[PDB]
């Protein structure tokens, strides 16, 4: 059955479609008692019929009776063990639990997103019948494609496969011509193409290629303290992979603001190589009441808690929560479960990272949560000429004549600002002229300075 | 035999989009030519989906009635939108499985070699929303969704369909239905650049052109150049006022020259008003010294700080100062004399009367739109009205702000740029409220500082004359004058409404009221 | 609103003479 | 009565079900009435068939209000010393005031997730038939597993 | 057509009473291809009908479906070439631009308090009835009306 196939307009027939079921292994139960060959029912998106009877809210539906009368008819009065009833679901909490204690159902097995192990047994499946026929090249085995598969579940391991090979025979096919003159011609590999459309496919977990609204413009090694970041966040990473009775681990990445903490958090949940990770962020959550972010927020944390593995960046938490330096005014619910999520420990054995950011510790401090955090990072931004131009090198812009024109100014001289603030402040100086730049440059940089 | 299904398709009825029919037909349709020898060698599943999503326009429908119409499947059952839903319980579903059930009856009689079936739905986003809260925590679409998707992909294994999708808003859409099996392929077609919009309006052309009509002189090309974000079918809507046009007029062997010429003022289109700014200027410009072309030319300068540049896709822009010093006007100047296609306004005036929420989503509708197409630059007006700020205590809108601020922090997709601009009469309260600090920069208006500047303004604005402006000049000699003209006007016009005997010391009185 | 107003309908003529 | 069986479309047929259900009971009643049948019916989850008399969960359609004609064959006017009816709920506070009484239905009492003492009662009975056979449930101490499964039931 | 009438707080109804407006002219069109005649719609209070569609969210989309609907019918996949539809209305920032497109609605229409000058055409219609009678004739002149009546509809 479909699920909601069963139910119909007129009254009584709508369980009684249910009951059609049954009464055509009840027979074969009462004449036939023990020996007999096992009726059996597939449900599907079961959901939608047997969920709680208290479901009026919204609902207003009979499909009480329904999920009464197969409760009845499974255990019942009358005893039939030749029936088995297989029912599938994404949302299962909204059953009725008095249908899924043992008796009725009692094995309720969960599945879970395929391993890195188990996905080359899901993609050499798929290309078994291929590579038995001599269609595949050589070069790529499946490995490299499981390595290279994060989170791809099921449909989304296979869909790059159906897909590759649809770009390879595509390329035989070939715009205006009356007809597509398929040349039929036997050879048909699908080479690299996998390679290929796994930039295609996105999976739900992680997005390999949303992480440039982000890092727009990479990493520049600036300084020595940004090399000390990193290399505090990857011996923090190996904590939770390589230990125990530490499953959550929750950090910050604060600072003074244009500093680029959500950059580099996310550079750290790259060089991880953690299967999961997310960023929570407000820049996708905007004009959402504070339930929904909430829930959000959640729904995230209830799709890392499936992983063995995951990171998530909570961004900009100050705007996360909503908070105004005047007439103090704070999302308490987003503060609240910000909070408690932090320390909410994982059910068995799973490993959680979160790193958080921000542009000020004093607030968080006096609402309690600098303690919740474990261990945090300061982000010294650029307080030196010295380090300044040396990331100037790292881009190449204002070229050698201009670096030493501004290194006598700033050699000796304190310069305390943020690179978010220095890309644009070159841009804006870059466009008049060359021999204007520099001087624009500088007095803007002695303008911001207060 | 077999039946080839598409038989004599020849790209004709679009335009525009040849990549993502191609990104169409290799997913979905090379399966189905191809010659069935070796597909079961290669253990193919022919896919089972389509999604379209787009904004109003852009030709989805039609793609999708072009191949349906041309192909020789000849089984469509469209469905128009929520059709579907009836008032009685199980109707709503049954009227789901009465589509697939020809199909699957064709399946179960004759096998792997089959012929096509097809359904579009239209506008899926009514009937299919996401499980688990809607309109309450039941809502009425579980079972229409889960009776859909129970099928698609379902225990019976079935091929021999292809489901077509189409709606406006693709997030409402449900993973569970989105993701590979069910609905592959998600094109995100857009706003066509001039090279796709020139095919387009050389098809909706040819038609006139095969017979002798449309006098050589219309050059499609300029079109194409005055036409950047049209949002497609406002360019065969300009077609056919255009034919409407050489149509009145023969009227007592028509022809339509500078058909965009007469029609691109009169019709409105998705990206830039024509003109919409003469609430914003009604009056005009008048520069009366030097930090005009000083603010002007470094708006110019931040433009084309845009356009020039890489790893800074936009650059926000607060221009304040005191009240009544034509903040507005500056940032409407600035977007007209930039010539970008996505002007448009904020302005609270639009917005009153709205709750904060209902607010906020006016707010993030306009930059939404702005991230579809290439440049823009928005502007907000009187920031201190669209978050209402009070001086007589501290009330105001905390969501419609962390909102306008996470936009201004808003990195747009890959190649989109912006020129957000922001106006206030008050920038303390910022300081305090932290919008500053997201601003990339300041650029202050003055008020009118001196008597020479003012009798500059107003031989500029031609009311006055020597004698009169004589008594006037020597009066503000070595005084210094605090005013902006939004209320210098004012006083002139208030001025001007006495006879001239008291004339010039009815204005001069209202002036030294301000004094500072 | 109060919507998912969904209900139901009878049979009662069953008409035979 | 394996939940509602008795509904159904025609109007009349779902409310006159039971004089079928119970007719031969009053048939036993009046002939052969003074040593008699004693006929059961057990009537699975009232929580389907019975209602707060149509008021609540929503607007029931009156098909729904079987539960005056259950009343009045039960304890209206013709009466009946011959018959006991059978509930099971999981869900009593649902049901209507009326029938709960005396009269209608005498007794009521929960079953409850039973005590430590019942839990190896029960435990045992399922064990007993292998422990029985020689083979079977070596070294399995019921009551060890009985203290260690606490609200098992 | 009215808006507020139409709505129909039972699901379904609300859609579906509209699709009878468009679908005896597609009979038509089944029959008769291309040289129909016209099937004039008039609306004559949209703004209830449509307002701004909600968006990503779940809430905010009450009374959307009925947009989604007329807009599938007007210009859909049976492209319906032989109505011309009206739309009347007094709050034309309300609607849609995904309806206001030209396809669905071309040309949007002002039409205001006409001035002294249509006051007086009104009044040459108006009294012209009386005129053909003859009997209304008091030397009443026009222009004092016009000028009298100032912002009259
Ligand atoms: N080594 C680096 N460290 C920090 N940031 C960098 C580095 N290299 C490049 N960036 C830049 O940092 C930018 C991201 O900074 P981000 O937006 O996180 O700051 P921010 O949190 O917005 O600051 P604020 O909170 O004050 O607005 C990227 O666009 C990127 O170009
Ligand atoms: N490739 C194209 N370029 C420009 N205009 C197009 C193109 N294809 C179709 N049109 C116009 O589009 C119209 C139908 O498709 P349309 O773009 O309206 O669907 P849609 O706008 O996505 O649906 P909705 O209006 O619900 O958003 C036709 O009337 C046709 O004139
Ligand atoms: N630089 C300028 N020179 C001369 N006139 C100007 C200038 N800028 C604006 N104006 C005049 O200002 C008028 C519009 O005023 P505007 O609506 O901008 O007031 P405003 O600056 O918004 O004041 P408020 O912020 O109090 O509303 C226009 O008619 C225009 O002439």
């Amino acid at each position: 059955v479909n699920g909601p196939e069963i139910l119909n307009k007129y009254v009584g027939e709508s369980e009684a479609n249910i009951r059609k079921l049954f009464a055509d292994a009840e027979e074969e139960q009462r004449r036939l008692g023990a020996n007999s060959g096992l009726h059996i029912i597939i449900f599907d998106e079961i959901d939608a019929i047997c969920k709680q009877r208290g479901s009026m809210a919204g609902s207003t539906g009979v499909h009480d009776t329904v999920v009464n009368q197969l409760l009845s008819k499974i255990d019942g009065v009358e005893q039939l063990n030749n029936i088995l009833v297989i029912g599938m679901t994404n949302r299962p909490d909204l059953i009725d639990e008095a249908l899924l204690r043992p008796g009725r159902l009692e094995v309720k097995m969960e599945i879970g997103l395929p391993d890195e192990k188990g996905r080359l047994q899901i993609l050499h499946i798929h290309t078994a019948r291929m590579r038995g026929h001599q269609l595949l090249s050589a070069d790529v085995d499946i490995k490299e494609l499981a390595v290279e598969t994060k989170n791809f579940s099921g449909a989304e391991l296979e869909g790059l496969v159906r897909a590759a090979q649809s770009t390879a025979m595509n390329r035989h096919i070939i715009v205006e011509v009356d007809m597509e003159k398929a040349e039929s011609l036997q050879v048909t590999r699908g080479d690299f193409l996998a390679s290929l459309e796994n930039d295609i496919k996105p999976a739900f977990g992680t997005n390999q290629e949303d992480y440039a609204s982000y890092i727009m413009n990479g990493i520049i090694k600036w300084g020595d303290p940004v090399t000390r970041v990193l290399d505090d966040g990857e011996l923090l990473v190996q904590q939770t992979k390589n230990s125990d009775r530490t499953p959550l681990v929750s950090v910050l990445l604060e600072g003074p603001p244009h500093s680029g903490k959500t950059a580099l958090a996310a550079k750290i949940a790259e060089e991880s190589n953690f299967p999961f990770i997310k960023i929570c962020s407000p820049d996708k959550m905007i004009g959402f009441s504070e339930t929904a972010k909430c829930q959000a927020m959640k729904k995230i944390f209830d799709d890392a808690y499936k992983s063995q593995l995951s990171c998530v960046v909570v961004d900009d938490i100050e705007r996360l929560l909503d908070y105004v330096p005047i007439g103090p005014r704070f999302s308490n619910l987003v503060l609240q479960a910000l909070l408690v999520l932090l320390k909410k420990a994982p059910p068995q054995g799973r490993k959680l990272l979160i790193i958080g950011t921000t542009s000020r510790k004093d607030v968080l401090q006096e609402m309690e949560m600098l303690n919740a955090f474990s261990t945090t990072i300061h982000v010294p931004n650029i307080a030196t000429g010295e380090q300044l131009l040396e990331a100037l090198e790292l881009l190449g812009n204002f070229k050698d004549k201009e670096r030493t024109t501004i290194a006598q100014q700033v050699k000796g001289k304190k310069v305390w600002i943020g690179i978010k603030k220095l890309l644009m402040l070159i841009e804006m100086s870059l466009q008049m002229d060359p021999e204007y730049r520099v001087r624009k440059f500088l007095a803007l940089l002695r303008e911001e300075g207060a | 035999s077999i039946i080839n299904p598409d038989w004599n398709f020849e790209k004709m009825g679009i335009g525009g989009l040849d990549k993502e029919f191609s990104d169409i037909f290799r997913r979905a349709f090379a399966s189905r030519v191809f010659p069935p020898e070796i597909v079961e060698q290669m253990g193919c599943k022919h896919v089972k989906g389509i999604l379209l999503y787009g904004p109003p326009g852009c030709g989805k429908t039609l793609l999708a009635r072009q191949i349906g119409k041309m192909l020789n499947a000849r089984e469509p059952k469209v469905v128009n939108g929520p059709e579907i839903l009836n008032k009685y319980v199980g109707e709503s579903e049954a009227n789901i499985r009465k589509l697939f059930a020809d199909a699957e009856e064709e399946q179960r009689r004759l096998g792997a070699n089959s012929g096509l079936h097809i359904i579009i739905f239209d506008e899926i986003d009514a009937i299919c929303k996401q499980r688990g809260s809607m309109a309450g925590s039941t809502g009425v679409h579980d079972t229409v969704v889960n009776q859909l998707l129970s099928k698609i992909d379902g225990v019976e294994q079935l091929n021999n369909i292809l489901v077509i999708g189409m709606t406006n808003r693709p997030d409402l859409i449900d993973e569970a239905l989105l993701r590979p099996g069910r609905l592959e392929v998600k094109m995100e077609i857009g706003l066509p650049d001039e090279k796709g919009r020139l095919q387009i309006l050389h098809i909706h052309t040819a038609r006139m052109r095969g017979h002798q009509l449309l006098s050589a002189d219309v050059d499609i090309k300029e079109l194409a150049v005055e036409t950047k974000n049209f949002s497609g079918a406002e360019l065969e809507g300009l077609v056919r006022a255009a034919q409407s046009t050489a149509m009145n007029r023969h009227i007592i062997v028509t022809r339509g020259d500078f058909l965009a010429s007469l029609e691109n003022d009169i019709k409105p289109a998705f990206g830039t008003n024509q003109e919409d700014y003469a609430s914003y200027i009604m009056n005009g410009i008048i520069k009366w010294g030097d930090p005009v072309t000083r603010v002007l030319d470094d708006g110019e300068l931040l433009v084309q700080q845009t356009k020039n540049s890489d790893r800074t896709p936009l650059v926000s822009v607060l221009l304040e100062g005191p009240p009544h010093s034509g903040k507005t006007a500056l940032a409407a100047k600035i977007a007209e004399e930039s010539n970008f296609p996505f002007i448009k306004i904020c302005s609270p005036d639009k917005m009153i009367g709205f709750s904060e929420t209902a607010k906020c989503q006016a707010m993030k509708k306009i930059f939404d739109d702005a991230y579809k197409s290439q440049l823009s630059c928005v502007v907000v007006d009187d920031i201190e009205r669209l978050l209402d700020y009070v001086p007589i205590g501290p009330r105001f809108s905390n969501l419609v702000l962390q909102a306008l601020l996470v936009l201004l922090k808003k990195a747009p997709p890959q190649g989109r740029k912006l020129l957000i601009i922001g106006t206030t009469s008050r920038k303390d309260v910022l300081q305090e409220m932290e919008m500053l600090n997201a601003f990339s920069t300041t650029i202050h208006v003055p008020n009118i500082a001196t008597g020479e500047q003012l009798l500059e303004a107003l031989e500029l604005l031609g009311n006055f004359k020597d004698k009169e402006r004589t008594t006037i000049a020597q009066q503000v000699k070595g005084k210094k004058v605090w005013i902006g003209i939004k209320k210098l006007l004012m006083l002139i016009e208030m001025s001007l409404q006495m006879d001239p005997e008291y004339r010039v010391r009815k204005f001069l009185a209202l002036l030294r009221e301000e004094g500072a | 609103m109060a919507e998912d107003a969904d209900m139901r309908n009878e049979l009662e003529e069953m008409q035979r003479r």
